[PDB]
Parts: structure tokens; sequence; C-alpha cells
């Protein structure tokens, strides 16, 4: 899930 | 008296006007841009407004007290495991706090009236909304406050279902100290209620299961072809 972990660690 | 942990889950609660305001918004934009023969189904916006609830969801956990303490492979399994109980929680808990008997209110502040909903919603969804209500009416019933919501919410969030942790000790703990500290919290703000403590932790099943079986079905519907594609909603779902 790129954009699950994505969400989690955008700045 | 309000137990020092509850106070810290209560400052990680986000603005909720705020919240709302943005999601209202969002999907004010997305109605503009589709034309008279782009019509979207009541079924499709609903999935729309979950997805963006979603989105909050996420940066909630995100910047929560402990949640924030795990690695990002531990925070995807946990709220990939608990996304759809978050969703329905958040959904009974807007109904005991605003709702009035016949009408549904959404994340974006509307009410809708139930005869609406239940003409299109189907027999499937008619009746996990259904079992979501008589939730609702127990809670009202038990005088379920903020303090217990923000309670429950990080028992969901902080399950012992969830497998394959690194920091497994973690999720465990929060888990004891939370059901701890709502057992004092409830013990010390209503005394004469003895129910209150287990008739709250039975909900959390309930929510499981009305929760598992809303992903199964949207699972259906989305196989079916009926989900509006591409958005978190359909990465949670696979996952
Ligand atoms: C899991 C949901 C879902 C429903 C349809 C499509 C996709 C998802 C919910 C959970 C709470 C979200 O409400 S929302 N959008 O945040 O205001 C959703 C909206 C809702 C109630 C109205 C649905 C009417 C459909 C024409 C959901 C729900 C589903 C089952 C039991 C209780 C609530």
């Amino acid at each position: 899930n790129a954009l699950l972990r994505y969400l989690l660690d955008k700045d | 008296s309000i137990p020092h942990l509850i106070l810290e889950l209560l400052k990680c609660e986000p603005d909720e006007p705020q919240v709302q305001a943005k999601i209202m918004a969002y999907l004010q934009q997305e109605q503009a841009n589709r034309s008279k023969h782009e019509k979207l189904s009541t079924f499709g916006l609903m999935c729309k407004m979950a997805d963006q609830t979603l989105f909050s969801i996420v940066e909630w956990a995100r910047s929560s007290i402990f949640f924030r303490e795990l690695k990002v492979d531990d925070q995807m399994k946990l709220l990939q495991n608990c996304w759809s109980e978050l969703l329905i929680l958040d959904h009974i808990y807007r109904q005991v706090v605003h709702g009035k008997e016949g009408s549904i209110f959404l994340v974006t502040g509307q009410q809708v009236d139930y005869s609406i909903i239940a003409s299109q919603a189907g027999a499937t969804l008619n009746n996990l909304m259904s079992h979501a209500q008589e939730l609702v009416a127990k809670l009202r019933s038990l005088q379920f406050d903020q303090r217990e919501f923000v309670c429950l919410k990080f028992l969901v969030l902080f399950s012992l279902d969830v497998k394959n942790l690194e920091n497994f000790q973690l999720v465990e703990g929060v888990q004891e100290q939370v059901n701890a500290a709502l057992l004092d919290y409830t013990m010390c703000n209503y005394p004469q209620q003895t129910e209150k403590f287990g008739q709250l932790l039975l909900r959390l099943p309930e929510i499981r299961a009305i929760s598992m079986q809303a992903e199964e079905y949207l699972y259906y519907k989305h196989l079916n072809g009926d989900v509006p594609y591409n958005n978190l909603l359909i990465e949670m779902l696979h996952a």
C-alpha cells in the first residue's frame, strides 16, 4: 500500500 | 476527575469543524466538475465521502501519542487492521452526539432523512446501518461521552488482533493502560452505572462485526464495478 505509506511519511 | 492518560488522548483529537469543512469543500468541488450526464451514484458519493474521512483518520493517527512512536511498517499494519472500525465508530459517535430520529448526520455536517437513504442503499447496507443504529441507541442510553469515545478509538486502533508487529509490546501496553484508564474513568464519573464499562467494551466486537461485514460488502461492490476507482478507500480494501 504505497499510498498509505506516503500519507504516513509525507512532510 | 480524569486520568492523565485520557487527557493525553483528548489532546490528540482533531478539530472536528475543520475536518468536516474540508471534506464538505472537497465534495463540492467534485460535484462542480461533473457535467449533466456524469451523474454520480448516491453510493458513489458515500464512497468519496468515506474516502476523505479516511485521509483525516490517517493524519489523526499519524500525530497521536504512542502511534507516532511506531515505525511506519507497524503503523501501516495497525491502520490496515482497523480502518473500517474507525469509520464506523466515527459514524456511530456522530449520531450519538447529533443524531435525530429518522435522520443520519454525515461527516460533512449534512442531515439526510433515513427514508431517502434506505430507498437507495440496498438490503445489505440497510441491515448494517440498522445494526449500527442499534448501537447508537444503546450508547445514547448509557450517556456515552467524549472521554469514553477517545478511549474506544485507541482500543480499536491498538488491537491485539494485529500480527507480525515489530513492537507488539507497545500495542499490548497501550491496550492495557487505556483499559485501566477507561475502567477508572467510568468508575469515578458514572459511579452508579455498574454496567457501563462492560457495555462499552461489548460494543467493540459488534463494531468489529459491522465494520468487517461492511468491508466485505464494499469489496463485492468494487469487484462488481460500482466503486469510484483509484482512491485510498480502494487501497485499504485490497491491502
Ligand atoms: C462504510 C461506509 C460506506 C457506505 C457506503 C459507501 C462507502 C462506505 C459508512 C461508514 C461511515 C461513512 O460516513 S461518512 N461518509 O463518513 O459520512 C459511510 C456512510 C455510511 C452511512 C450512509 C450510507 C448510504 C449509502 C447510499 C456508512 C455505514 C455503513 C454501514 C453501517 C453504518 C454506516
